[PDB]
């Protein structure tokens, strides 16, 4: 569903199940992150920890975390409870040493069935 | 819709007047439902 | 040959989209390819080294550690070689802060004020979405390093340049945020109009309609920016 | 015709139009390594006598400006040593009629 | 008009000469002097004052008195006033130009600062474009600020040559609204010469400097000695427009009235007077200056309202304003508003619907629309009753009329008129009737890119709304019936009627110029139906024959005697269709396996209007070249053909209606097994792809030369997956039965191609965006449903399924991706094509074929010395076989050799009557030898032209047909000997050629031109009417033969282009229309290319050379390589593995092991300790056929001695160049290292980056004569350098081609430029299979080339491209366009359509390209 | 500028545009009851009569063909071969 010609591909339509994130406070997460072993960036030394996965949150580099998957689990599990807002988006880029969390409104998202082992 | 009106609402702020050196404040068209 | 754009803006307060570009000068094989960032209000592209110094990260070794999280990555560090040189003239935070101050200021202005101008720019304009308060200079240095990083990691044919058309990195602005843009820009005139009821009062004078008309106006047309 | 290898001093260039009406034409060796007129797309250019020229512009009743044009510096013109005002009959193989003959006046 | 008489000849403006009013003329023509800035009330005595609104100028007060020119407010053409300006003044329009001229001439002697002595100036001066010259001169002269005294001559710089002996410095002149300010200097910053002196260059200074510019100097600027002198740009003397330009709204009597120009002039006059009343009274300087700049302001504002403000104080304290620029803002924009087609009158628009029951040239007009549009018909004894009947019928009954217009031009409004039913129509009144059945109306569908989309039809009033079109008139209009509206326009005058129905009438448009074929065919149902009706298995019971028969109105009532009379009287499907066909129609065509028994009921033979064999489908009955419509049109007339569409449709449609044709999902299902073959075919490619994957993941795929692994892996995969879809698609097309409704449409020709069946039934095939498989949008994977780095077809976007089978979500989304690509640039192709077509027209708009068969533009320039090189009209050309060109020399002799002196190669006494007495006739065999040597030159000539060997070339007069008509018109029997003499043929044809006349001039040049224009048609003719041919094959008797000759001559003349032909527009819309169908190996093709080409873009997207190897070595794959390498730009960068700067201080021993052996080796039969060491890669090192020595002594000859070079030799396992500078060293080296890796040219021509070899199959004559394909290696290059590549040893420098027609021009000249440009434009038009008759592109390519250079089409000028100052008034500033036209003496030819509309005249185009006059001769 | 009856280089044949325009001009006359030259063997419609006049070589008009240089040839509709 795009209108032909001039607006073509520029005017788009939400697939039935897209909603748009409403925008959530990242305070409690950033709070949880350093509670969960995120190293503060102030206290960060790379030649010392280059295996460090860097946690971003709404774009802000908040620091670092060795052993992210154990952060990632929790982050996922929290959101899957309700304790972190469902709309909150967390992407770990394993091969980039990055874990970017997103809480800002405007992110178009859709629902999926969780397949977990 | 019929009356060509605006489905707004009274935006009432709450002011603290203090000498230093309810209150109606605008209308917000309410989005239906 | 490359550019590393952030478009940092505060989620709340007053949305200031103050773009920071981190530009790699020269194309592959132009003699001494230097990196410079482009700070807002600062009418000249500052060698990135000098920013780190103005950010309190003085010694090369330290600066490079903020950029190049890998001591063996001799290729990247070798890319920066001319940066370290490009910021050679400047060796302490104040000279650095001054260097910037001067590219943001007229020739008349006094060193302290100059430094102070560069101190406020780095604190409020440079990467404002990190922190706008004080103690967070390492927080920016690090982010700025990471920018220079990614920029070079792209320059070293080690990274694909960002897909402009990836949707995850788009946002859809809706009823909520739109009515908040105007409502910010209209409450700011209501906060301004009420200010012309103090400077102007020597001895209930509130335009309801500035906002009623303003929202109502925008929504009756499609007039936002 | 002065043929030369790499180039000439633009000073020695300003030495060319100097011995009138005698024309000095200058060909960089490289421009001559191949005869362009032997090229496929290059048709027979035939410098017309001012007498054939008179006939042309008459038979057809054309002011010189109404003829198709060729540049003084056009590689075929230069090769022919075309002097401005000189017309060339261009006999070209046509796919419509066998030959078609068009004229260009040196500009 | 103005029923009075004037003895003065009645004429039409043929030319408009634009110029500037010299102050001299401004007085000379003027009637007043105009002093008083007021009007009326002369001490109260009303009327006018000798100052304004009267002194001699136009009258008011209903008074006829007006310099004795009488007449009054409606008949007088207001006479012009005069007003002396106290001081010179810049005319606003030219302030720009004035300044600009002032920068070119010296400001003291009036001497062009740059002469014929300066070399960059003779190129500036030689330019013929008065506008472009002036610009080129100015950009050259504004540098100058010193009017040089002595100039370096054409000799020694020692030797100065004198010129204008005035040495003074010029100011740099800047503008300030109305004042030009000049600032001097005795050089820029030199001692005792600093600080400029700003002084305002006054009008009085400039005017006098302008006067000092020579007739020679200012003519080398735009200016005209006679029409526009620079001085005249400066007003001294102001024209005063009279009362018709500036009215006076006197509300009956006793009230003020004078227009807003009158007041604006009144204030000029005021300032003028107060400027005089300060010189006459004497005054200070900044008082007269102030009084000057007030005047200058008011003259300025008078013409242009866009300066330092707006003086709006004219009788109103509220302040509005009107100038003469801002008068044209309602008169350049009210003329342009009516120049853009807004007030659309006598036209009507509605949905179109198809209607198989209208004739081909009808348009069903709904009654209600018919009742709305009128035709003014003059009451005439021939029509008095009908008209009277209408007038009674009235505005509401159909065959009625809206208005009866009597002598006096009164309009009785039959609708609201107390005499509606009581009007005695008198002769000579106009009744404005409704359009009724058979009125020619012009029916057009926008966007109308195509003479064929504005055609004239006969009206046929019909019931319901919507226009109704005959289906076959459908594609000429590119119209369908899914909502298209069309405009109908009623020609209003009788000649305007005549023109429509005589030129644009739909029948006259069947064979169209655009592709020398019919452009209207039988279509959709009628096509599908006709094929069916035509099959052998189609037979018609008597009961239904009679209807079908009766349906054809042109039926003669004879029931054809059935082709089966046995058990059941039973007609062929062919037989009855054959009654739609008129007599005298023959058609032979042969397909792949047609015989005269055509098994497959293949091919086509129709004889005397009975299709003898062949299924009738698109080929025959469609719009195709040879087809039955082409034939019937040429053979029997356009109208009789047009009627044929009717018959055929009616018959076939009637037939189809009772037969029935459908299409279901069943038609789109494959044979159970075919589906397994298809599924197998696909799954057979997914291995291929998979194998190449494994192959490449292993790293075993070798990159094809100048193509990356990843680049060439995809390339393979894509082809596999296509070979698949395609072999898959064929697998279903072969299956589908001859019942298959889908295939049943496909056989017949109506909508439906292979790709369609292919995608519906077999594989949908590979999707693709930007000509690649679907790209990894997510990181290294196309959807979040695949794993990372999945390069399989399924992942990267092969739609495996048919549409019948349905698409998987991925397939669905990838299809959606490809789809969106399609629509996105279907919107691009529409938008760019839309505008190209509008540029292409504007470019060629004015080219017309004049009476001399020359083809010229508006100026009169010869573009083509004969239209499309042969003087033929493209709608009268057919593809024809030049037989002389083809087959073995052996064969050539067999057909054409008649040798009487040879019992073997003589004409056998059976062919010929006098056949025996011919044997051994020396004298004859000298004629027949003439014939044959001539046929031989011919074959030779032809092989020189069509190097290709292409036998079949669009030529006029179908000679094959004429002969086929002779053989039928005379019932020639191929049994008895012909009564021809050899002398009859041989001389007859020789005599015929002397009669084919495109050109008629009695002189030699024309007779030579004529001989050429006819050359090609003559070889066809000679090869067709060869003596053996005429007798052996044709068997023509003297009668039929004499007929064939006179027919060939008849048609040939009929084939000659008519003077009048807007051949250019034709040519532009012949190139445009098809481009408005281009909706789509790696070179830019189609509209980007077309917009690239027409644009003459020097910065092409895909610059390529195509070089051919020298004749003797074409096959040598190794020499193709050896050239490739010696051409492909090969840098050090491409051959070096790594560079390293070592500190290696001892130039003997070395801290590098692998180099100890190499310094030793360079000591057998200054230097820095810093070493630049390059490690080179053999792979690319020997690949580019390169030596260490060669790489080495290259660098060593690049860096003179400034570098000490040494290199490992070609045996050593590691290849190494070690280099030292010969201390700031480590930095000079990283520079040199770069100057090496980037700059140094090891091998090749610069700019040639990739160089691919390819085998090209080439058509070349073998020794025995016939055309044999000879494969050749052909290098194709990414990058163009045609000059340096042309010269490379071992290429065929004769054939080397680039698509950059620009470099071709620059290297090979303009004529070759044009040749190439035509090959490019044509490649664009050929790439979409489309055809456009050569002459159209020729004319485009000629127009681009006429002026010595490649002049772009896609606008070059901001004003023009070939447009008179009057024509479609462009910019909101036509004033500006006109101002320049004044200054440059623009000479308008009035060959425009607009200029002449502006003038109330018809264009000298086509029907207006000659004059009609009343003959005093006719007895 | 005029070119003598001999030395006419222009087609002896009437051009489709000329016919279009004679027929036009001629019909425009026939339509305003100006007198017809042929026998109206039935016809009521102007153009059809104009065509009949052309057909029977009875149109009394001269066509003035202008050459691009300005000179012109005159032909009499009578002279002009109508073969289109
Ligand atoms: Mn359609
Ligand atoms: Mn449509
Ligand atoms: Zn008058
Ligand atoms: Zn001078």
């Amino acid at each position: 569903e795009t209108p032909e010609g001039q607006a073509c591909g520029l005017v788009k339509n939400l697939s039935l199940m897209s909603c748009i994130s409403v925008g959530t406070d990242p305070m409690p997460i950033i709070t949880f992150l350093s509670e969960w072993g995120m190293e503060p960036l102030e206290d960060y030394v790379p030649h010392q920890s280059p295996d460090a996965t860097r946690v971003f949150v709404n774009g802000v580099w908040h620091g670092v975390h060795r052993n992210p998957a154990r952060l990632m689990e929790t982050l996922r599990t929290l959101r899957r409870k309700g304790d972190i807002n469902p709309e909150v988006s967390m992407i770990r880029d394993i091969r980039e040493k990055e874990l970017k969390i997103f809480t800002d409104a405007g992110r178009v998202y859709r629902p999926l069935f969780i397949v977990e082992d | 819709r019929l009356r060509n009106l605006t489905y707004s609402s009274g935006l009432f702020v709450d002011v603290k007047k203090r000498t230093y050196e309810k209150v109606f404040i605008g209308r917000l068209p309410i989005m239906l439902r | 040959s490359h550019v590393a754009e952030i478009r940092s803006a505060l989620e709340k307060g007053s949305r200031f989209i103050s773009t920071l570009q981190v530009k790699l000068y020269g194309r592959e094989g132009s003699s001494a390819r230097t990196i410079k960032a482009t700070l807002p209000y600062i009418k000249q592209d500052i060698p990135i080294v000098i920013i780190f110094r103005a950010l309190g990260i003085i010694p090369d070794g330290e600066i490079l550690e903020h950029i190049c999280y890998d001591v063996n990555d001799w290729q990247m560090l070798e890319m920066l070689k001319p940066c370290v040189e490009d910021g050679f003239v400047i060796q302490d935070r104040e000279t650095a802060l001054d260097f910037i101050g001067r590219r943001g200021t007229a020739l008349g202005i006094k060193k302290e004020k100059r430094i102070q101008y560069a101190k406020d720019i780095l604190q409020k304009e440079f990467l404002p979405h990190i922190t706008q308060l004080e103690g967070f200079e390492s927080r920016k240095a690090f982010f700025l390093g990471y920018m220079i990083n990614r920029l070079l990691l792209c320059a070293l044919d080690r990274k694909d340049q960002d897909d402009r058309d990836h949707f995850g990195k788009k946002r859809l602005d809706l009823a909520g945020p739109l009515l908040a843009q105007l409502f910010k820009t209209l409450f700011k005139k209501l906060t301004k109009d009420i200010f012309r009821y103090m400077q102007r009062t020597v001895e209930l004078a509130i335009n309801a309609k500035t906002i009623t008309s303003g929202l109502k106006y925008a929504l009756a047309t499609g007039n936002w920016g | 015709i002065f043929v030369y290898q790499n180039n000439i001093t633009p000073s020695a260039m300003k030495l060319v139009p100097s011995i009138p009406p005698a024309t000095i034409e200058t060909f960089n060796e490289a421009a001559l390594v191949v005869n362009i007129t032997h090229h496929e797309l290059v048709p027979k250019h035939i410098r017309l006598s001012s007498d054939e020229k008179r006939e042309l512009l008459k038979r057809y009743r054309l002011k010189e400006s109404q003829l198709p044009r060729i540049q003084r510096a056009d590689p075929v013109a230069l090769y022919l040593g075309l002097k401005r005002g000189e017309v060339v009959k261009i006999i070209r193989k046509s796919e419509t009629s066998g030959r078609y003959a068009s004229y260009r006046i040196c500009m | 008009v103005g029923q009075q008489y004037s003895s003065a000849p009645l004429r039409t403006v043929k030319e408009v000469q634009f110029g500037l009013f010299s102050p001299e003329e401004v007085r000379a023509i003027s009637v007043a002097k105009i002093r008083f800035p007021e009007t009326m009330d002369e001490t109260q005595t009303r009327a006018k004052i000798g100052g304004l609104n009267d002194p001699r100028l136009g009258s008011i007060d209903r008074n006829l008195k007006c310099q004795t020119c009488q007449e009054g407010m409606n008949e007088c053409p207001g006479h012009f006033g005069h007003i002396d300006l106290a001081k010179p003044v810049f005319h606003v329009g030219f302030i720009a130009k004035i300044k600009k001229v002032c920068e070119c001439v010296c400001m003291h002697c009036g001497k062009l600062l740059l002469d014929e002595h300066n070399e960059l100036m003779r190129q500036a001066l030689a330019i013929k474009d008065s506008k472009k010259r002036f610009a080129a001169i100015w950009t050259l002269c504004k540098t100058k600020m010193v009017c040089e005294t002595d100039v370096p001559s054409e000799d020694d710089p020692t030797q100065l040559v004198s010129r204008g002996g005035c040495g003074n410095t010029q100011p740099t002149i800047r503008k300030d609204g109305l004042k030009l300010v000049g600032s001097w200097k005795k050089d820029r910053a030199t001692g005792d010469a600093d600080e400029p002196e700003l002084r305002v260059l006054s009008t009085e200074e400039i005017l006098n400097i302008f006067k000092h510019i020579s007739v020679k100097d200012f003519t080398s600027l735009g200016f005209n000695e006679v029409f526009s002198r620079p001085e005249w740009m400066i007003l001294t003397c102001l024209p005063v427009p009279p009362p018709p330009v500036r009215p006076s709204i006197s509300f009956n009597e006793s009230q003020r009235g004078e227009d807003d120009l009158t007041f604006k002039l009144a204030d000029i006059l005021k300032a003028n007077i107060s400027l005089e009343t300060l010189e006459h009274n004497g005054a200070p300087h900044h008082a007269i200056e102030e009084a000057e700049s007030l005047l200058q302001f008011h003259v300025a504002t008078y013409m242009d309202n866009d300066i330092a403000g707006q003086p709006q104080a004219l009788q109103k304290s509220g302040r509005p304003v009107k100038s003469i620029r801002a008068r044209l803002k309602g008169k350049e924009g009210r003329i342009r508003g009516n120049l853009m087609g807004k007030r659309v009158d006598f036209s009507a628009r509605t949905v179109i619907s198809g209607d198989p029951n209208l004739e081909l040239d009808q348009v069903g007009v709904p009654k209600s629309i018919a009742k709305t549009l009128t035709y003014p018909e003059v009451v005439t004894p021939y029509n008095i009753d009908r008209l009277t009947q209408l007038v009674r019928n009235g505005p509401n009954e159909h065959p009625g009329a809206k208005y009866v217009i009597r002598d006096s031009g009164d309009r009785i409004d039959l609708r609201y008129s107390k005499r509606a039913g009581d009007i005695q129509l008198q002769y000579g009144w106009k009744v404005e009737r409704h359009i009724m059945d058979n009125d020619p109306v012009l029916f057009n569908r926008q966007p109308s890119l195509h003479k064929m989309s504005m055609m004239a039809h006969r009206v046929k009033v019909i019931p319901y709304s919507t226009f109704r079109l005959n289906l076959s008139v459908t594609s000429p209009y590119n119209a369908d019936f899914d909502g298209d509206e069309m405009n109908l326009h009623v020609p209003q005058s009788e000649e305007t009627r005549a023109e429509l129905s005589q030129l644009c009438a739909v029948p006259l448009q069947i064979v169209s110029p655009q592709s020398n074929k019919p452009c209207m065919g039988i279509v959709q149902d009628t096509l599908c139906g006709i094929r069916k009706l035509t099959l052998r298995d189609t037979f018609i019971e008597l009961d239904q024959v009679l209807n079908m028969l009766y349906w054809v109105p042109d039926w003669d009532g004879v029931i054809p005697t059935p082709a089966i009379i046995k058990p059941k009287p039973l007609w062929s499907g062919k037989q009855i269709l054959s009654v739609a066909i008129p007599n005298g129609i023959h058609l032979q065509r042969f397909d792949e396996g047609t015989t005269l028994l055509s098994p497959k009921d293949n091919g086509m033979l129709i004889i005397d209007g009975q299709i003898i064999f062949g299924v009738v489908e698109k080929k025959t009955v469609g719009s195709s070249n040879g087809g039955l419509i082409h034939v019937v049109t040429r053979e029997k007339g356009p109208q009789v053909c047009a009627k044929l569409f009717g018959n055929i449709q009616k018959v076939v449609n009637f037939w189809l209606l009772h037969n029935g044709f459908s299409t279901g999902i069943g038609d789109t299902i494959a044979d159970g097994p075919t589906m397994r073959e298809i599924t197998e075919t696909i799954a057979e490619a997914k291995k291929k792809v998979l194998d190449v994957t494994k192959e490449a993941q292993a790293n075993l795929l070798t990159a094809k030369h100048g193509m990356t692994l990843r680049e060439s892996f995809e390339d393979n995969v894509v082809r596999f997956l296509n070979e698949a879809r395609d072999k898959a698609g064929r697998l279903a097309e072969v299956n589908l039965k001859d019942l298959n409704n889908v295939k049943q449409m496909v056989m017949a020709g109506s909508k439906g191609s292979f790709i369609n069946i292919a995608q519906m039934s077999a594989c949908v095939g590979q999707q693709s965006v930007e000509g690649k498989r679907i790209a990894f949008g997510f990181v290294d994977r196309t959807l979040p449903h695949f794993s990372k780095d999945d390069y399989s077809p399924e992942s990267k976007g092969f739609v495996e399924n048919s549409y019948l089978r349905g698409l998987t979500p991925q397939e669905f989304f990838f299809h959606a991706m490809g789809g969106r690509e399609g629509l996105i640039d279907t919107a691009v192709k529409t938008a760019e094509t839309g505008y190209i077509q509008r540029r292409l027209v504007k470019a060629l708009e004015d080219i017309m074929v004049h009476y001399d068969n020359t083809t010229r533009n508006s100026l009169g320039n010869v573009i083509q010395f004969i239209y499309g090189e042969d003087g033929m009209d493209a709608a009268h050309i057919e593809k024809q076989s030049l037989d002389t060109i083809g087959g073995s020399d052996a064969a050539f002799e067999k057909r054409y050799r008649v040798d009487l002196l040879n019992t073997d190669h003589t004409l056998d006494p059976s062919l010929l009557e006098s056949g025996s007495e011919i044997l051994g006739d020396l004298k004859l065999q000298v004629l027949l030898d003439e014939e044959y040597k001539q046929l031989v030159k011919d074959r030779k000539f032809l092989r020189e032209v069509f190097v290709d060997g292409e036998a079949n070339w669009p030529l006029p007069v179908n000679i094959r047909r004429i002969i086929q008509n002779a053989q039928q018109t005379f019932h020639i029997d191929h049994t008895k000997p012909s009564d021809l003499t050899i002398k009859d043929i041989v001389l007859g044809v020789k005599d015929l050629q002397e009669n084919l006349l495109v050109l008629r001039g009695k002189n030699e040049i024309i007779q030579n031109a004529q001989r050429d224009a006819v050359t090609l048609f003559c070889c066809l003719l000679r090869s067709r009417l060869a003596t053996r041919r005429v007798l052996q094959e044709y068997r023509l008797t003297k009668q039929a033969f004499d007929w064939v000759l006179s027919n060939i001559e008849a048609q040939f003349l009929r084939s000659v282009v008519h003077p009048g032909e807007m051949v250019g527009v034709l040519a532009a819309q012949s190139i445009g229309e098809p481009a408005t169908q281009m909706t789509l190996k790696k070179v830019t093709s189609g509209v980007p290319r077309l917009k690239e080409i027409l644009n003459v873009a020097k910065n092409m997207k895909t610059p390529s050379l195509t070089v051919y190897l020298e004749p003797g070595h074409a096959a040598d794959q190794e020499q193709a390589k050896l050239i490739r390498s010696a051409i492909e730009h090969t840098t050090l960068k491409s051959v070096t593995i790594a560079s390293e700067i070592y500190y290696d201080p001892d130039p003997r021993s070395t801290v590098i092991p692998e180099d100890e052996e190499i310094i030793q080796l360079h000591f057998s039969l200054q230097q820095s300790p810093w070493l630049l060491r390059l490690e080179l890669d053999r792979a690319a090192m020997n690949d580019k056929d390169l030596t260490m020595g060669q790489v080495g002594e290259r660098i060593k000859q690049t860096f003179k001695n400034d570098l000490f070079v040494i290199w490992s030799e070609d045996n050593d396992e590691k290849l190494i160049i070690r280099c030292r500078v010969v201390a700031e060293e480590d930095h000079m080296l990283k520079k040199i290292e770069n100057t090496m890796l980037e700059n140094i040219t090891l091998r090749g021509v610069e700019n040639i980056e990739r160089v691919v070899m390819m085998k090209y199959d080439r058509k070349v004559p073998s020794p025995t004569g016939e055309y044999v394909k000879e494969p050749e290696w052909v290098l194709e290059t990414d990058g163009v350098n045609l000059s340096e590549v042309m010269t490379v040893p071992g290429i065929d420098p004769t054939r080397i081609y680039t698509n950059s027609f620009i470099d071709i021009m620059e290297v090979l000249g303009i004529e070759a430029g044009r040749a190439a440009l035509y090959k490019e434009v044509y490649n664009v038009i050929a790439s979409d299979g489309s055809y456009v008759n050569y002459r159209h592109m020729a004319l485009l390519v000629d127009v681009m080339t006429t002026q010595g250079g490649l002049t772009s089409v896609t606008r070059h000028g901001f004003n023009r491209s070939n447009t008179g100052a009057l024509m479609r008034c462009s910019f909101e500033e036509t004033v500006e366009i006109l101002f320049e036209a004044g200054a440059s003496a623009e000479l308008d030819d009035c060959r425009g359509v607009s200029e002449n509309v502006i003038l109330g005249q018809m264009a000298p185009i086509g029907t207006g390209a000659f004059d009609v006059m009343i003959d005093e001769e006719s007895l | 500028k005029a070119i003598p009856k001999d030395q006419r280089a222009t087609t002896p044949y009437m051009t489709k545009y000329e016919r279009a325009r004679i027929l036009g001009t001629r019909a425009l006359q026939i339509s305003m009851n100006a007198p017809v030259f042929v026998d109206l063997e039935g016809e009521t419609d102007p153009l059809r009569i104009a065509m009949k006049e052309l057909a029977e070589k009875k149109i009394p008009l001269v066509i003035r063909r202008y050459l691009p240089d300005g000179s012109f040839e005159d032909w009499s509709v009578e002279e002009l071969i109508v073969d289109l």
